[PDB]
């Protein structure tokens, strides 16, 4: 869960290995300051079946999808950070991880939704069409 | 301590692994010995990374 | 090219400044990018 919440809270994993269930693939040398794949919400931040603890299945689709709006606005220059992180652990039955992971979602929504209506102005490129 | 197991436990791993790193860093010094020690970070293991990740940090000082 | 820029700063171009402002977790993309900023705005 600390591997978790680094890919969580800014889309740069701090931690030197892959063992996460997101896995990055290097398109990289594919799309670069062009798209013509839409790497990003394709499956160049995937998830790998047998990483899955089978207790964060219900929430894979929500992890996957928190992470990968977090690196498209911590790539251009937008300081983002955590606005605050608590321990989550496996309980019986019970879940920590369930609030962490619905606030993350949200807080990933919002960051890369307010940049994005302000700088790179979608209402105007929307207008224009 | 059932002959001596659980004594043992905490230095064997540390013995092994230091045992390991004098001669995989022999013929390296500086930024190069500094990634070879880094090197052992590298499954997660948190096992042997708990270990390492210390005594790298005063070796890449 | 932050040692290259200031060095080219001091031995030639004076007004010089020192000082220019396993993990650290983001601390050399902020270290290092606001010393390029300062010593070759500078130069």
């Amino acid at each position: 869960f600390e591997v978790l919440e680094k890919w969580i809270y800014r889309g740069i994993i701090h931690d030197p290995y892959s063992e996460f269930m997101v896995e990055e693939h290097e398109l990289r040398k594919e799309r670069i300051q062009e798209d013509y794949n839409d790497k990003y919400w394709d499956q160049r931040y995937t998830i790998v079946q047998q990483q899955i603890p089978s207790f964060l299945q219900k929430m894979a689709d929500k992890i996957l999808s928190t992470g990968k709006y977090l690196n498209v606005v911590r790539e251009c220059g937008h300081d983002v950070t955590c606005p605050v992180a608590k321990e989550i652990i496996y309980t019986l039955k019970e879940r920590a991880y369930v609030e962490q992971i619905e606030k993350a979602f949200n807080y990933a929504s919002k960051v890369l939704l307010d940049f994005l209506m302000e700088e790179k102005e979608l209402v105007a490129h929307l207008r224009s069409i | 301590l059932r002959r001596l197991l659980v004594w043992t436990y905490d230095p064997k791993i540390r013995l092994k692994t230091l045992a390991a790193l004098v001669d995989h860093c022999q013929g390296r010094k500086g930024g190069e010995l500094a990634s070879a020690v880094h090197a052992y970070t590298k499954t997660g293991d948190p096992y042997m990374r708990s270990l390492v990740q210390h005594i790298l940090s005063l070796v890449s000082h | 090219l932050i040692g290259k820029s200031i060095n080219f700063l001091h031995q030639v171009c004076h007004d010089q400044t020192p000082t220019t402002k396993t993990d650290l977790e983001n601390a050399f993309q902020g270290k290092i990018d606001a010393a390029y900023f300062e010593t070759s705005k500078y130069l």
